[PDB]
DNA sequence: CGGTGCCGAGGCCGCTCAATTGGTCGTAGACAGCTCTAGCACCGCTTAAACGCACGTACGCGCTGTCCCCCGCGTTTTAACCGCCAAGGGGATTACTCCCTAGTCTCCAGGCACGTGTCA
DNA sequence: TGACACGTGCCTGGAGACTAGGGAGTAATCCCCTTGGCGGTTAAAACGCGGGGGACAGCGCGTACGTGCGTTTAAGCGGTGCTAGAGCTGTCTACGACCAATTGAGCGGCCTCGGCACCG
């Protein structure tokens, strides 16, 4: 699908770092977090994606996502476990 | 009107708030791209895209709140990337 | 009869010791240990359920949604202590500055 | 199911009879009332087999529950669940 | 446990050096906490899976979830030699 | 024994035991602790390979917990494997 | 034991952050780290207690201690 | 390497914080030793984070605020 | 603050399946007894480490000027999105079975400890 | 001088062969949910321009900290002895797994209703 992490706008970086607490965000800082959400979306997906090839499945289901998260030490509740 | 007043007004309004911040097509896109290249021909169930958001949008605000307290630290009130990246490397995520 | 009401206890007893027996966290497991568990959950519970009724009243609102529990577990620092690690979905963050 | 959605409805008309949960609220708070029994059943299985016992009785979930709720909190849910115990064990 | 098991690996691997007491209460500690962290990965995905059995594709998914692509990779075809070496002796009988 | 038919020094044997006596499941399949072995010796021929290294490089001989300490903080996969490690006099 | 926290000496922790790579020691440095040290000790120790409390022993051995360290996110090597 | 809290001054500290936990207590060699072990390592890490943070305050003395800074950021507090 | 609409939470009945109840038993663990490790308390010497000042200067902190770079705001583009539909791929269930792992009888042979020669 | 390699001997867990039963492998089968497409519409992102504030660098002050030296001290050393209690064995009994029969507590379906959102 080509590239797609511009499709996290800098008005949502924006607003995602004004909810964080920030009040003035230099312009170098979109790159450096879309890097960071793309490192941190990989180190996601690759154990959300071994847990369904362990299942011998196809489709990523949120009990794999959240497992996932759970192996990183970042617990996410509202979706079942 | 000045710079200023409106930065801690979006503060107020979107810290009380808790709808999502990260647009969910383009978010949708993004992880099915990082996806395709550990398997190939997945599908996503729509739950796991959105826990998925809602992991990522909270990680992002932990460490912006983080990288915030860095740059007042250092006598500051714009974060930079050095602020960022020192935030992530205490953390020892790195 | 049953065992929630021979502690005393709203929560299952007897649901919790299944879950304990099915997760297989030893071979066997005592009956003193469910009850145990059920009363702990029960008081814990309890008083999360306390501070986010708390935290909706005051919000001016009579149905609790996962931002009121957010706000009851990070409002609170035992409970912040014991769940630091965790995202409540569509929680959200506390006001501050 | 294996939910606790009715408990927890019971035990906040209990505490706070004005008010109703969500269903979202309910799916969120099941999932923290199931973390948290995995947390103390490790940490007592953990402790069981420190000392060669196979088994986990109340001992080990009492002793699981202060070593993992640390302060006032952790003193409540102790006296709590031996004040269950001795309730169990007062129908004989 | 594992005393001589290191020394063995030693042996032929940087020849003329030796294991010292310290160093082997490390390593198999060290040892000992790999295998039990591969254990509860296996375990866990297992019981996910809704299985109550530990196989060899537990174990090859749980070493992929804890050493990522860069060794990960290596011990999991390091592995896979094991098992078709061992299904190739026991073919024959 | 099934170290012989395995291309294995670690032995298959005394992990199987060890998996079933740490009650991480109901059973143990045939192939897991012999996957699991041959991980582990993997795991531990390198980290043996990086503590003889780093004590030559001291010219030392010997493994003090010093090497093992350089050996697994030297390389950033081990580093990122154990990195809540400390090695006790290392 | 009264005032024992003074046992934690001013040159120890000053070798302490030399060891961590610093190379300048501001005076307050010292209170704080002491501080923090008596909160650290108080945390492994009280998980300790407990582990000998559950196996009702009177001496607290050195699995007790390397079980609170792992528990607490820090293992330990080379004591068991 | 070498252990840089003297052996003595730390035993009596743990013997008093163990004895306000549960009184009449013993401590096994092995027990102190891992612990003062631990402790060096987390006060040094620590050190290692204070430093950074003072690093990047364009500062090379380390002050209590660099402490506490480390410290939020790590989590415990 | 008041009027209007929407729908998810609440309450009553069917019921069924998971929780109770009762009896068995064979083992895991409670309990008593005993030995010997090693934990604790003390004796004194010595010396390495801490402790107390003096001090000269490295450096933290305040002040000031700049210039540039984010912020606010207006406008245009553009892609989210919400509503709806088609299609089918794969999640989820279920019956048969068959092969694999639990369990048990040997049997020894690799594993562990020890004595001795030899080198780090 | 302590530790590794080569005999020497003991020893108990891995292993071979067998039995037994059940975990899940496998083949169909249903249909839920996901992907792809169409289309208005419209909220939001992109772009540009003016401007103010604040990040950064230079400069000066004064203060507090690392270094050195003399004095104090208590850690570490090595015995010495006393005894708590860790660990082990022996054993015996209380209990949790197991199974068969029973039943009522909570889940789902269906009808009510007020809280939440929107606008004026």
């Amino acid at each position: 699908l080509r590239d797609n992490i511009q499709g996290i706008t800098k008005p949502a970086i924006r607003r995602l770092a004004r909810r964080g607490g920030v009040k003035r965000i230099s312009g170098l800082i979109y790159e450096e977090t879309r890097g960071v959400l793309k490192v941190f979306l990989e180190n996601v997906i690759r154990d959300a994606v071994t847990y369904t090839e362990h299942a011998k499945r196809k489709t990523v289901t949120a009990m794999d996502v959240v497992y996932a998260l759970k192996r990183q030490g970042r617990t996410l509740y509202g979706f079942g476990g | 009107y000045r710079p200023g007043t409106v930065a801690l007004r979006e503060i107020r309004r979107y810290q009380k708030s808790t709808e999502l911040l990260i647009r969910k097509l383009p978010f949708q896109r993004l992880v099915r791209e990082i996806a395709q290249d550990f398997k190939t021909d997945l599908r996503f169930q729509s739950s796991a895209v959105m826990a998925l958001q809602e992991a990522c949008e909270a990680y992002l605000v932990g460490l912006f709140e983080d990288t915030n307290l860095c740059a007042i630290h250092a006598k500051r009130v714009t974060i930079m990337p050095k602020d960022i990246q020192l935030a992530r490397r205490i953390r020892g995520e790195r | 009869k049953t065992r929630s009401s021979r502690a005393g206890l709203q929560f299952p007893v007897g649901r919790v010791h299944r879950l304990l027996r099915k997760g297989n966290y030893s071979e066997r497991v005592g009956a003193g240990a469910p009850v145990y568990l059920a009363a702990v959950l029960e008081y814990l519970t309890a008083e999360i359920l306390e501070l986010a009724g708390n935290a909706a009243r005051d919000n001016k609102k009579t149905r609790i949604i996962p931002r009121h529990l957010q706000l009851a577990i990070r409002n609170d620092e035992e409970l912040n202590k014991l769940l630091g690690r965790v995202t409540i979905a569509q929680g959200g963050v506390l006001p501050n500055i | 199911g294996d939910s606790f959605a009715t408990y927890f409805r019971r035990v906040l008309k209990q505490v706070h009879q004005g008010l109703s949960l969500s269903r979202e609220a309910v799916s969120v708070m099941d999932s923290l009332v199931h973390d948290i029994l995995d947390r103390i059943a490790t940490e007592a299985g953990r402790l069981a087999r420190s000392t060669k016992r196979q088994t986990i009785t109340a001992w080990e979930t009492r002793m699981a529950v202060r070593l993992l709720l640390p302060g006032q909190m952790g003193k409540l849910a102790e006296s709590e669940g031996t004040k269950a115990v001795l309730r169990t064990s007062l129908y004989a």
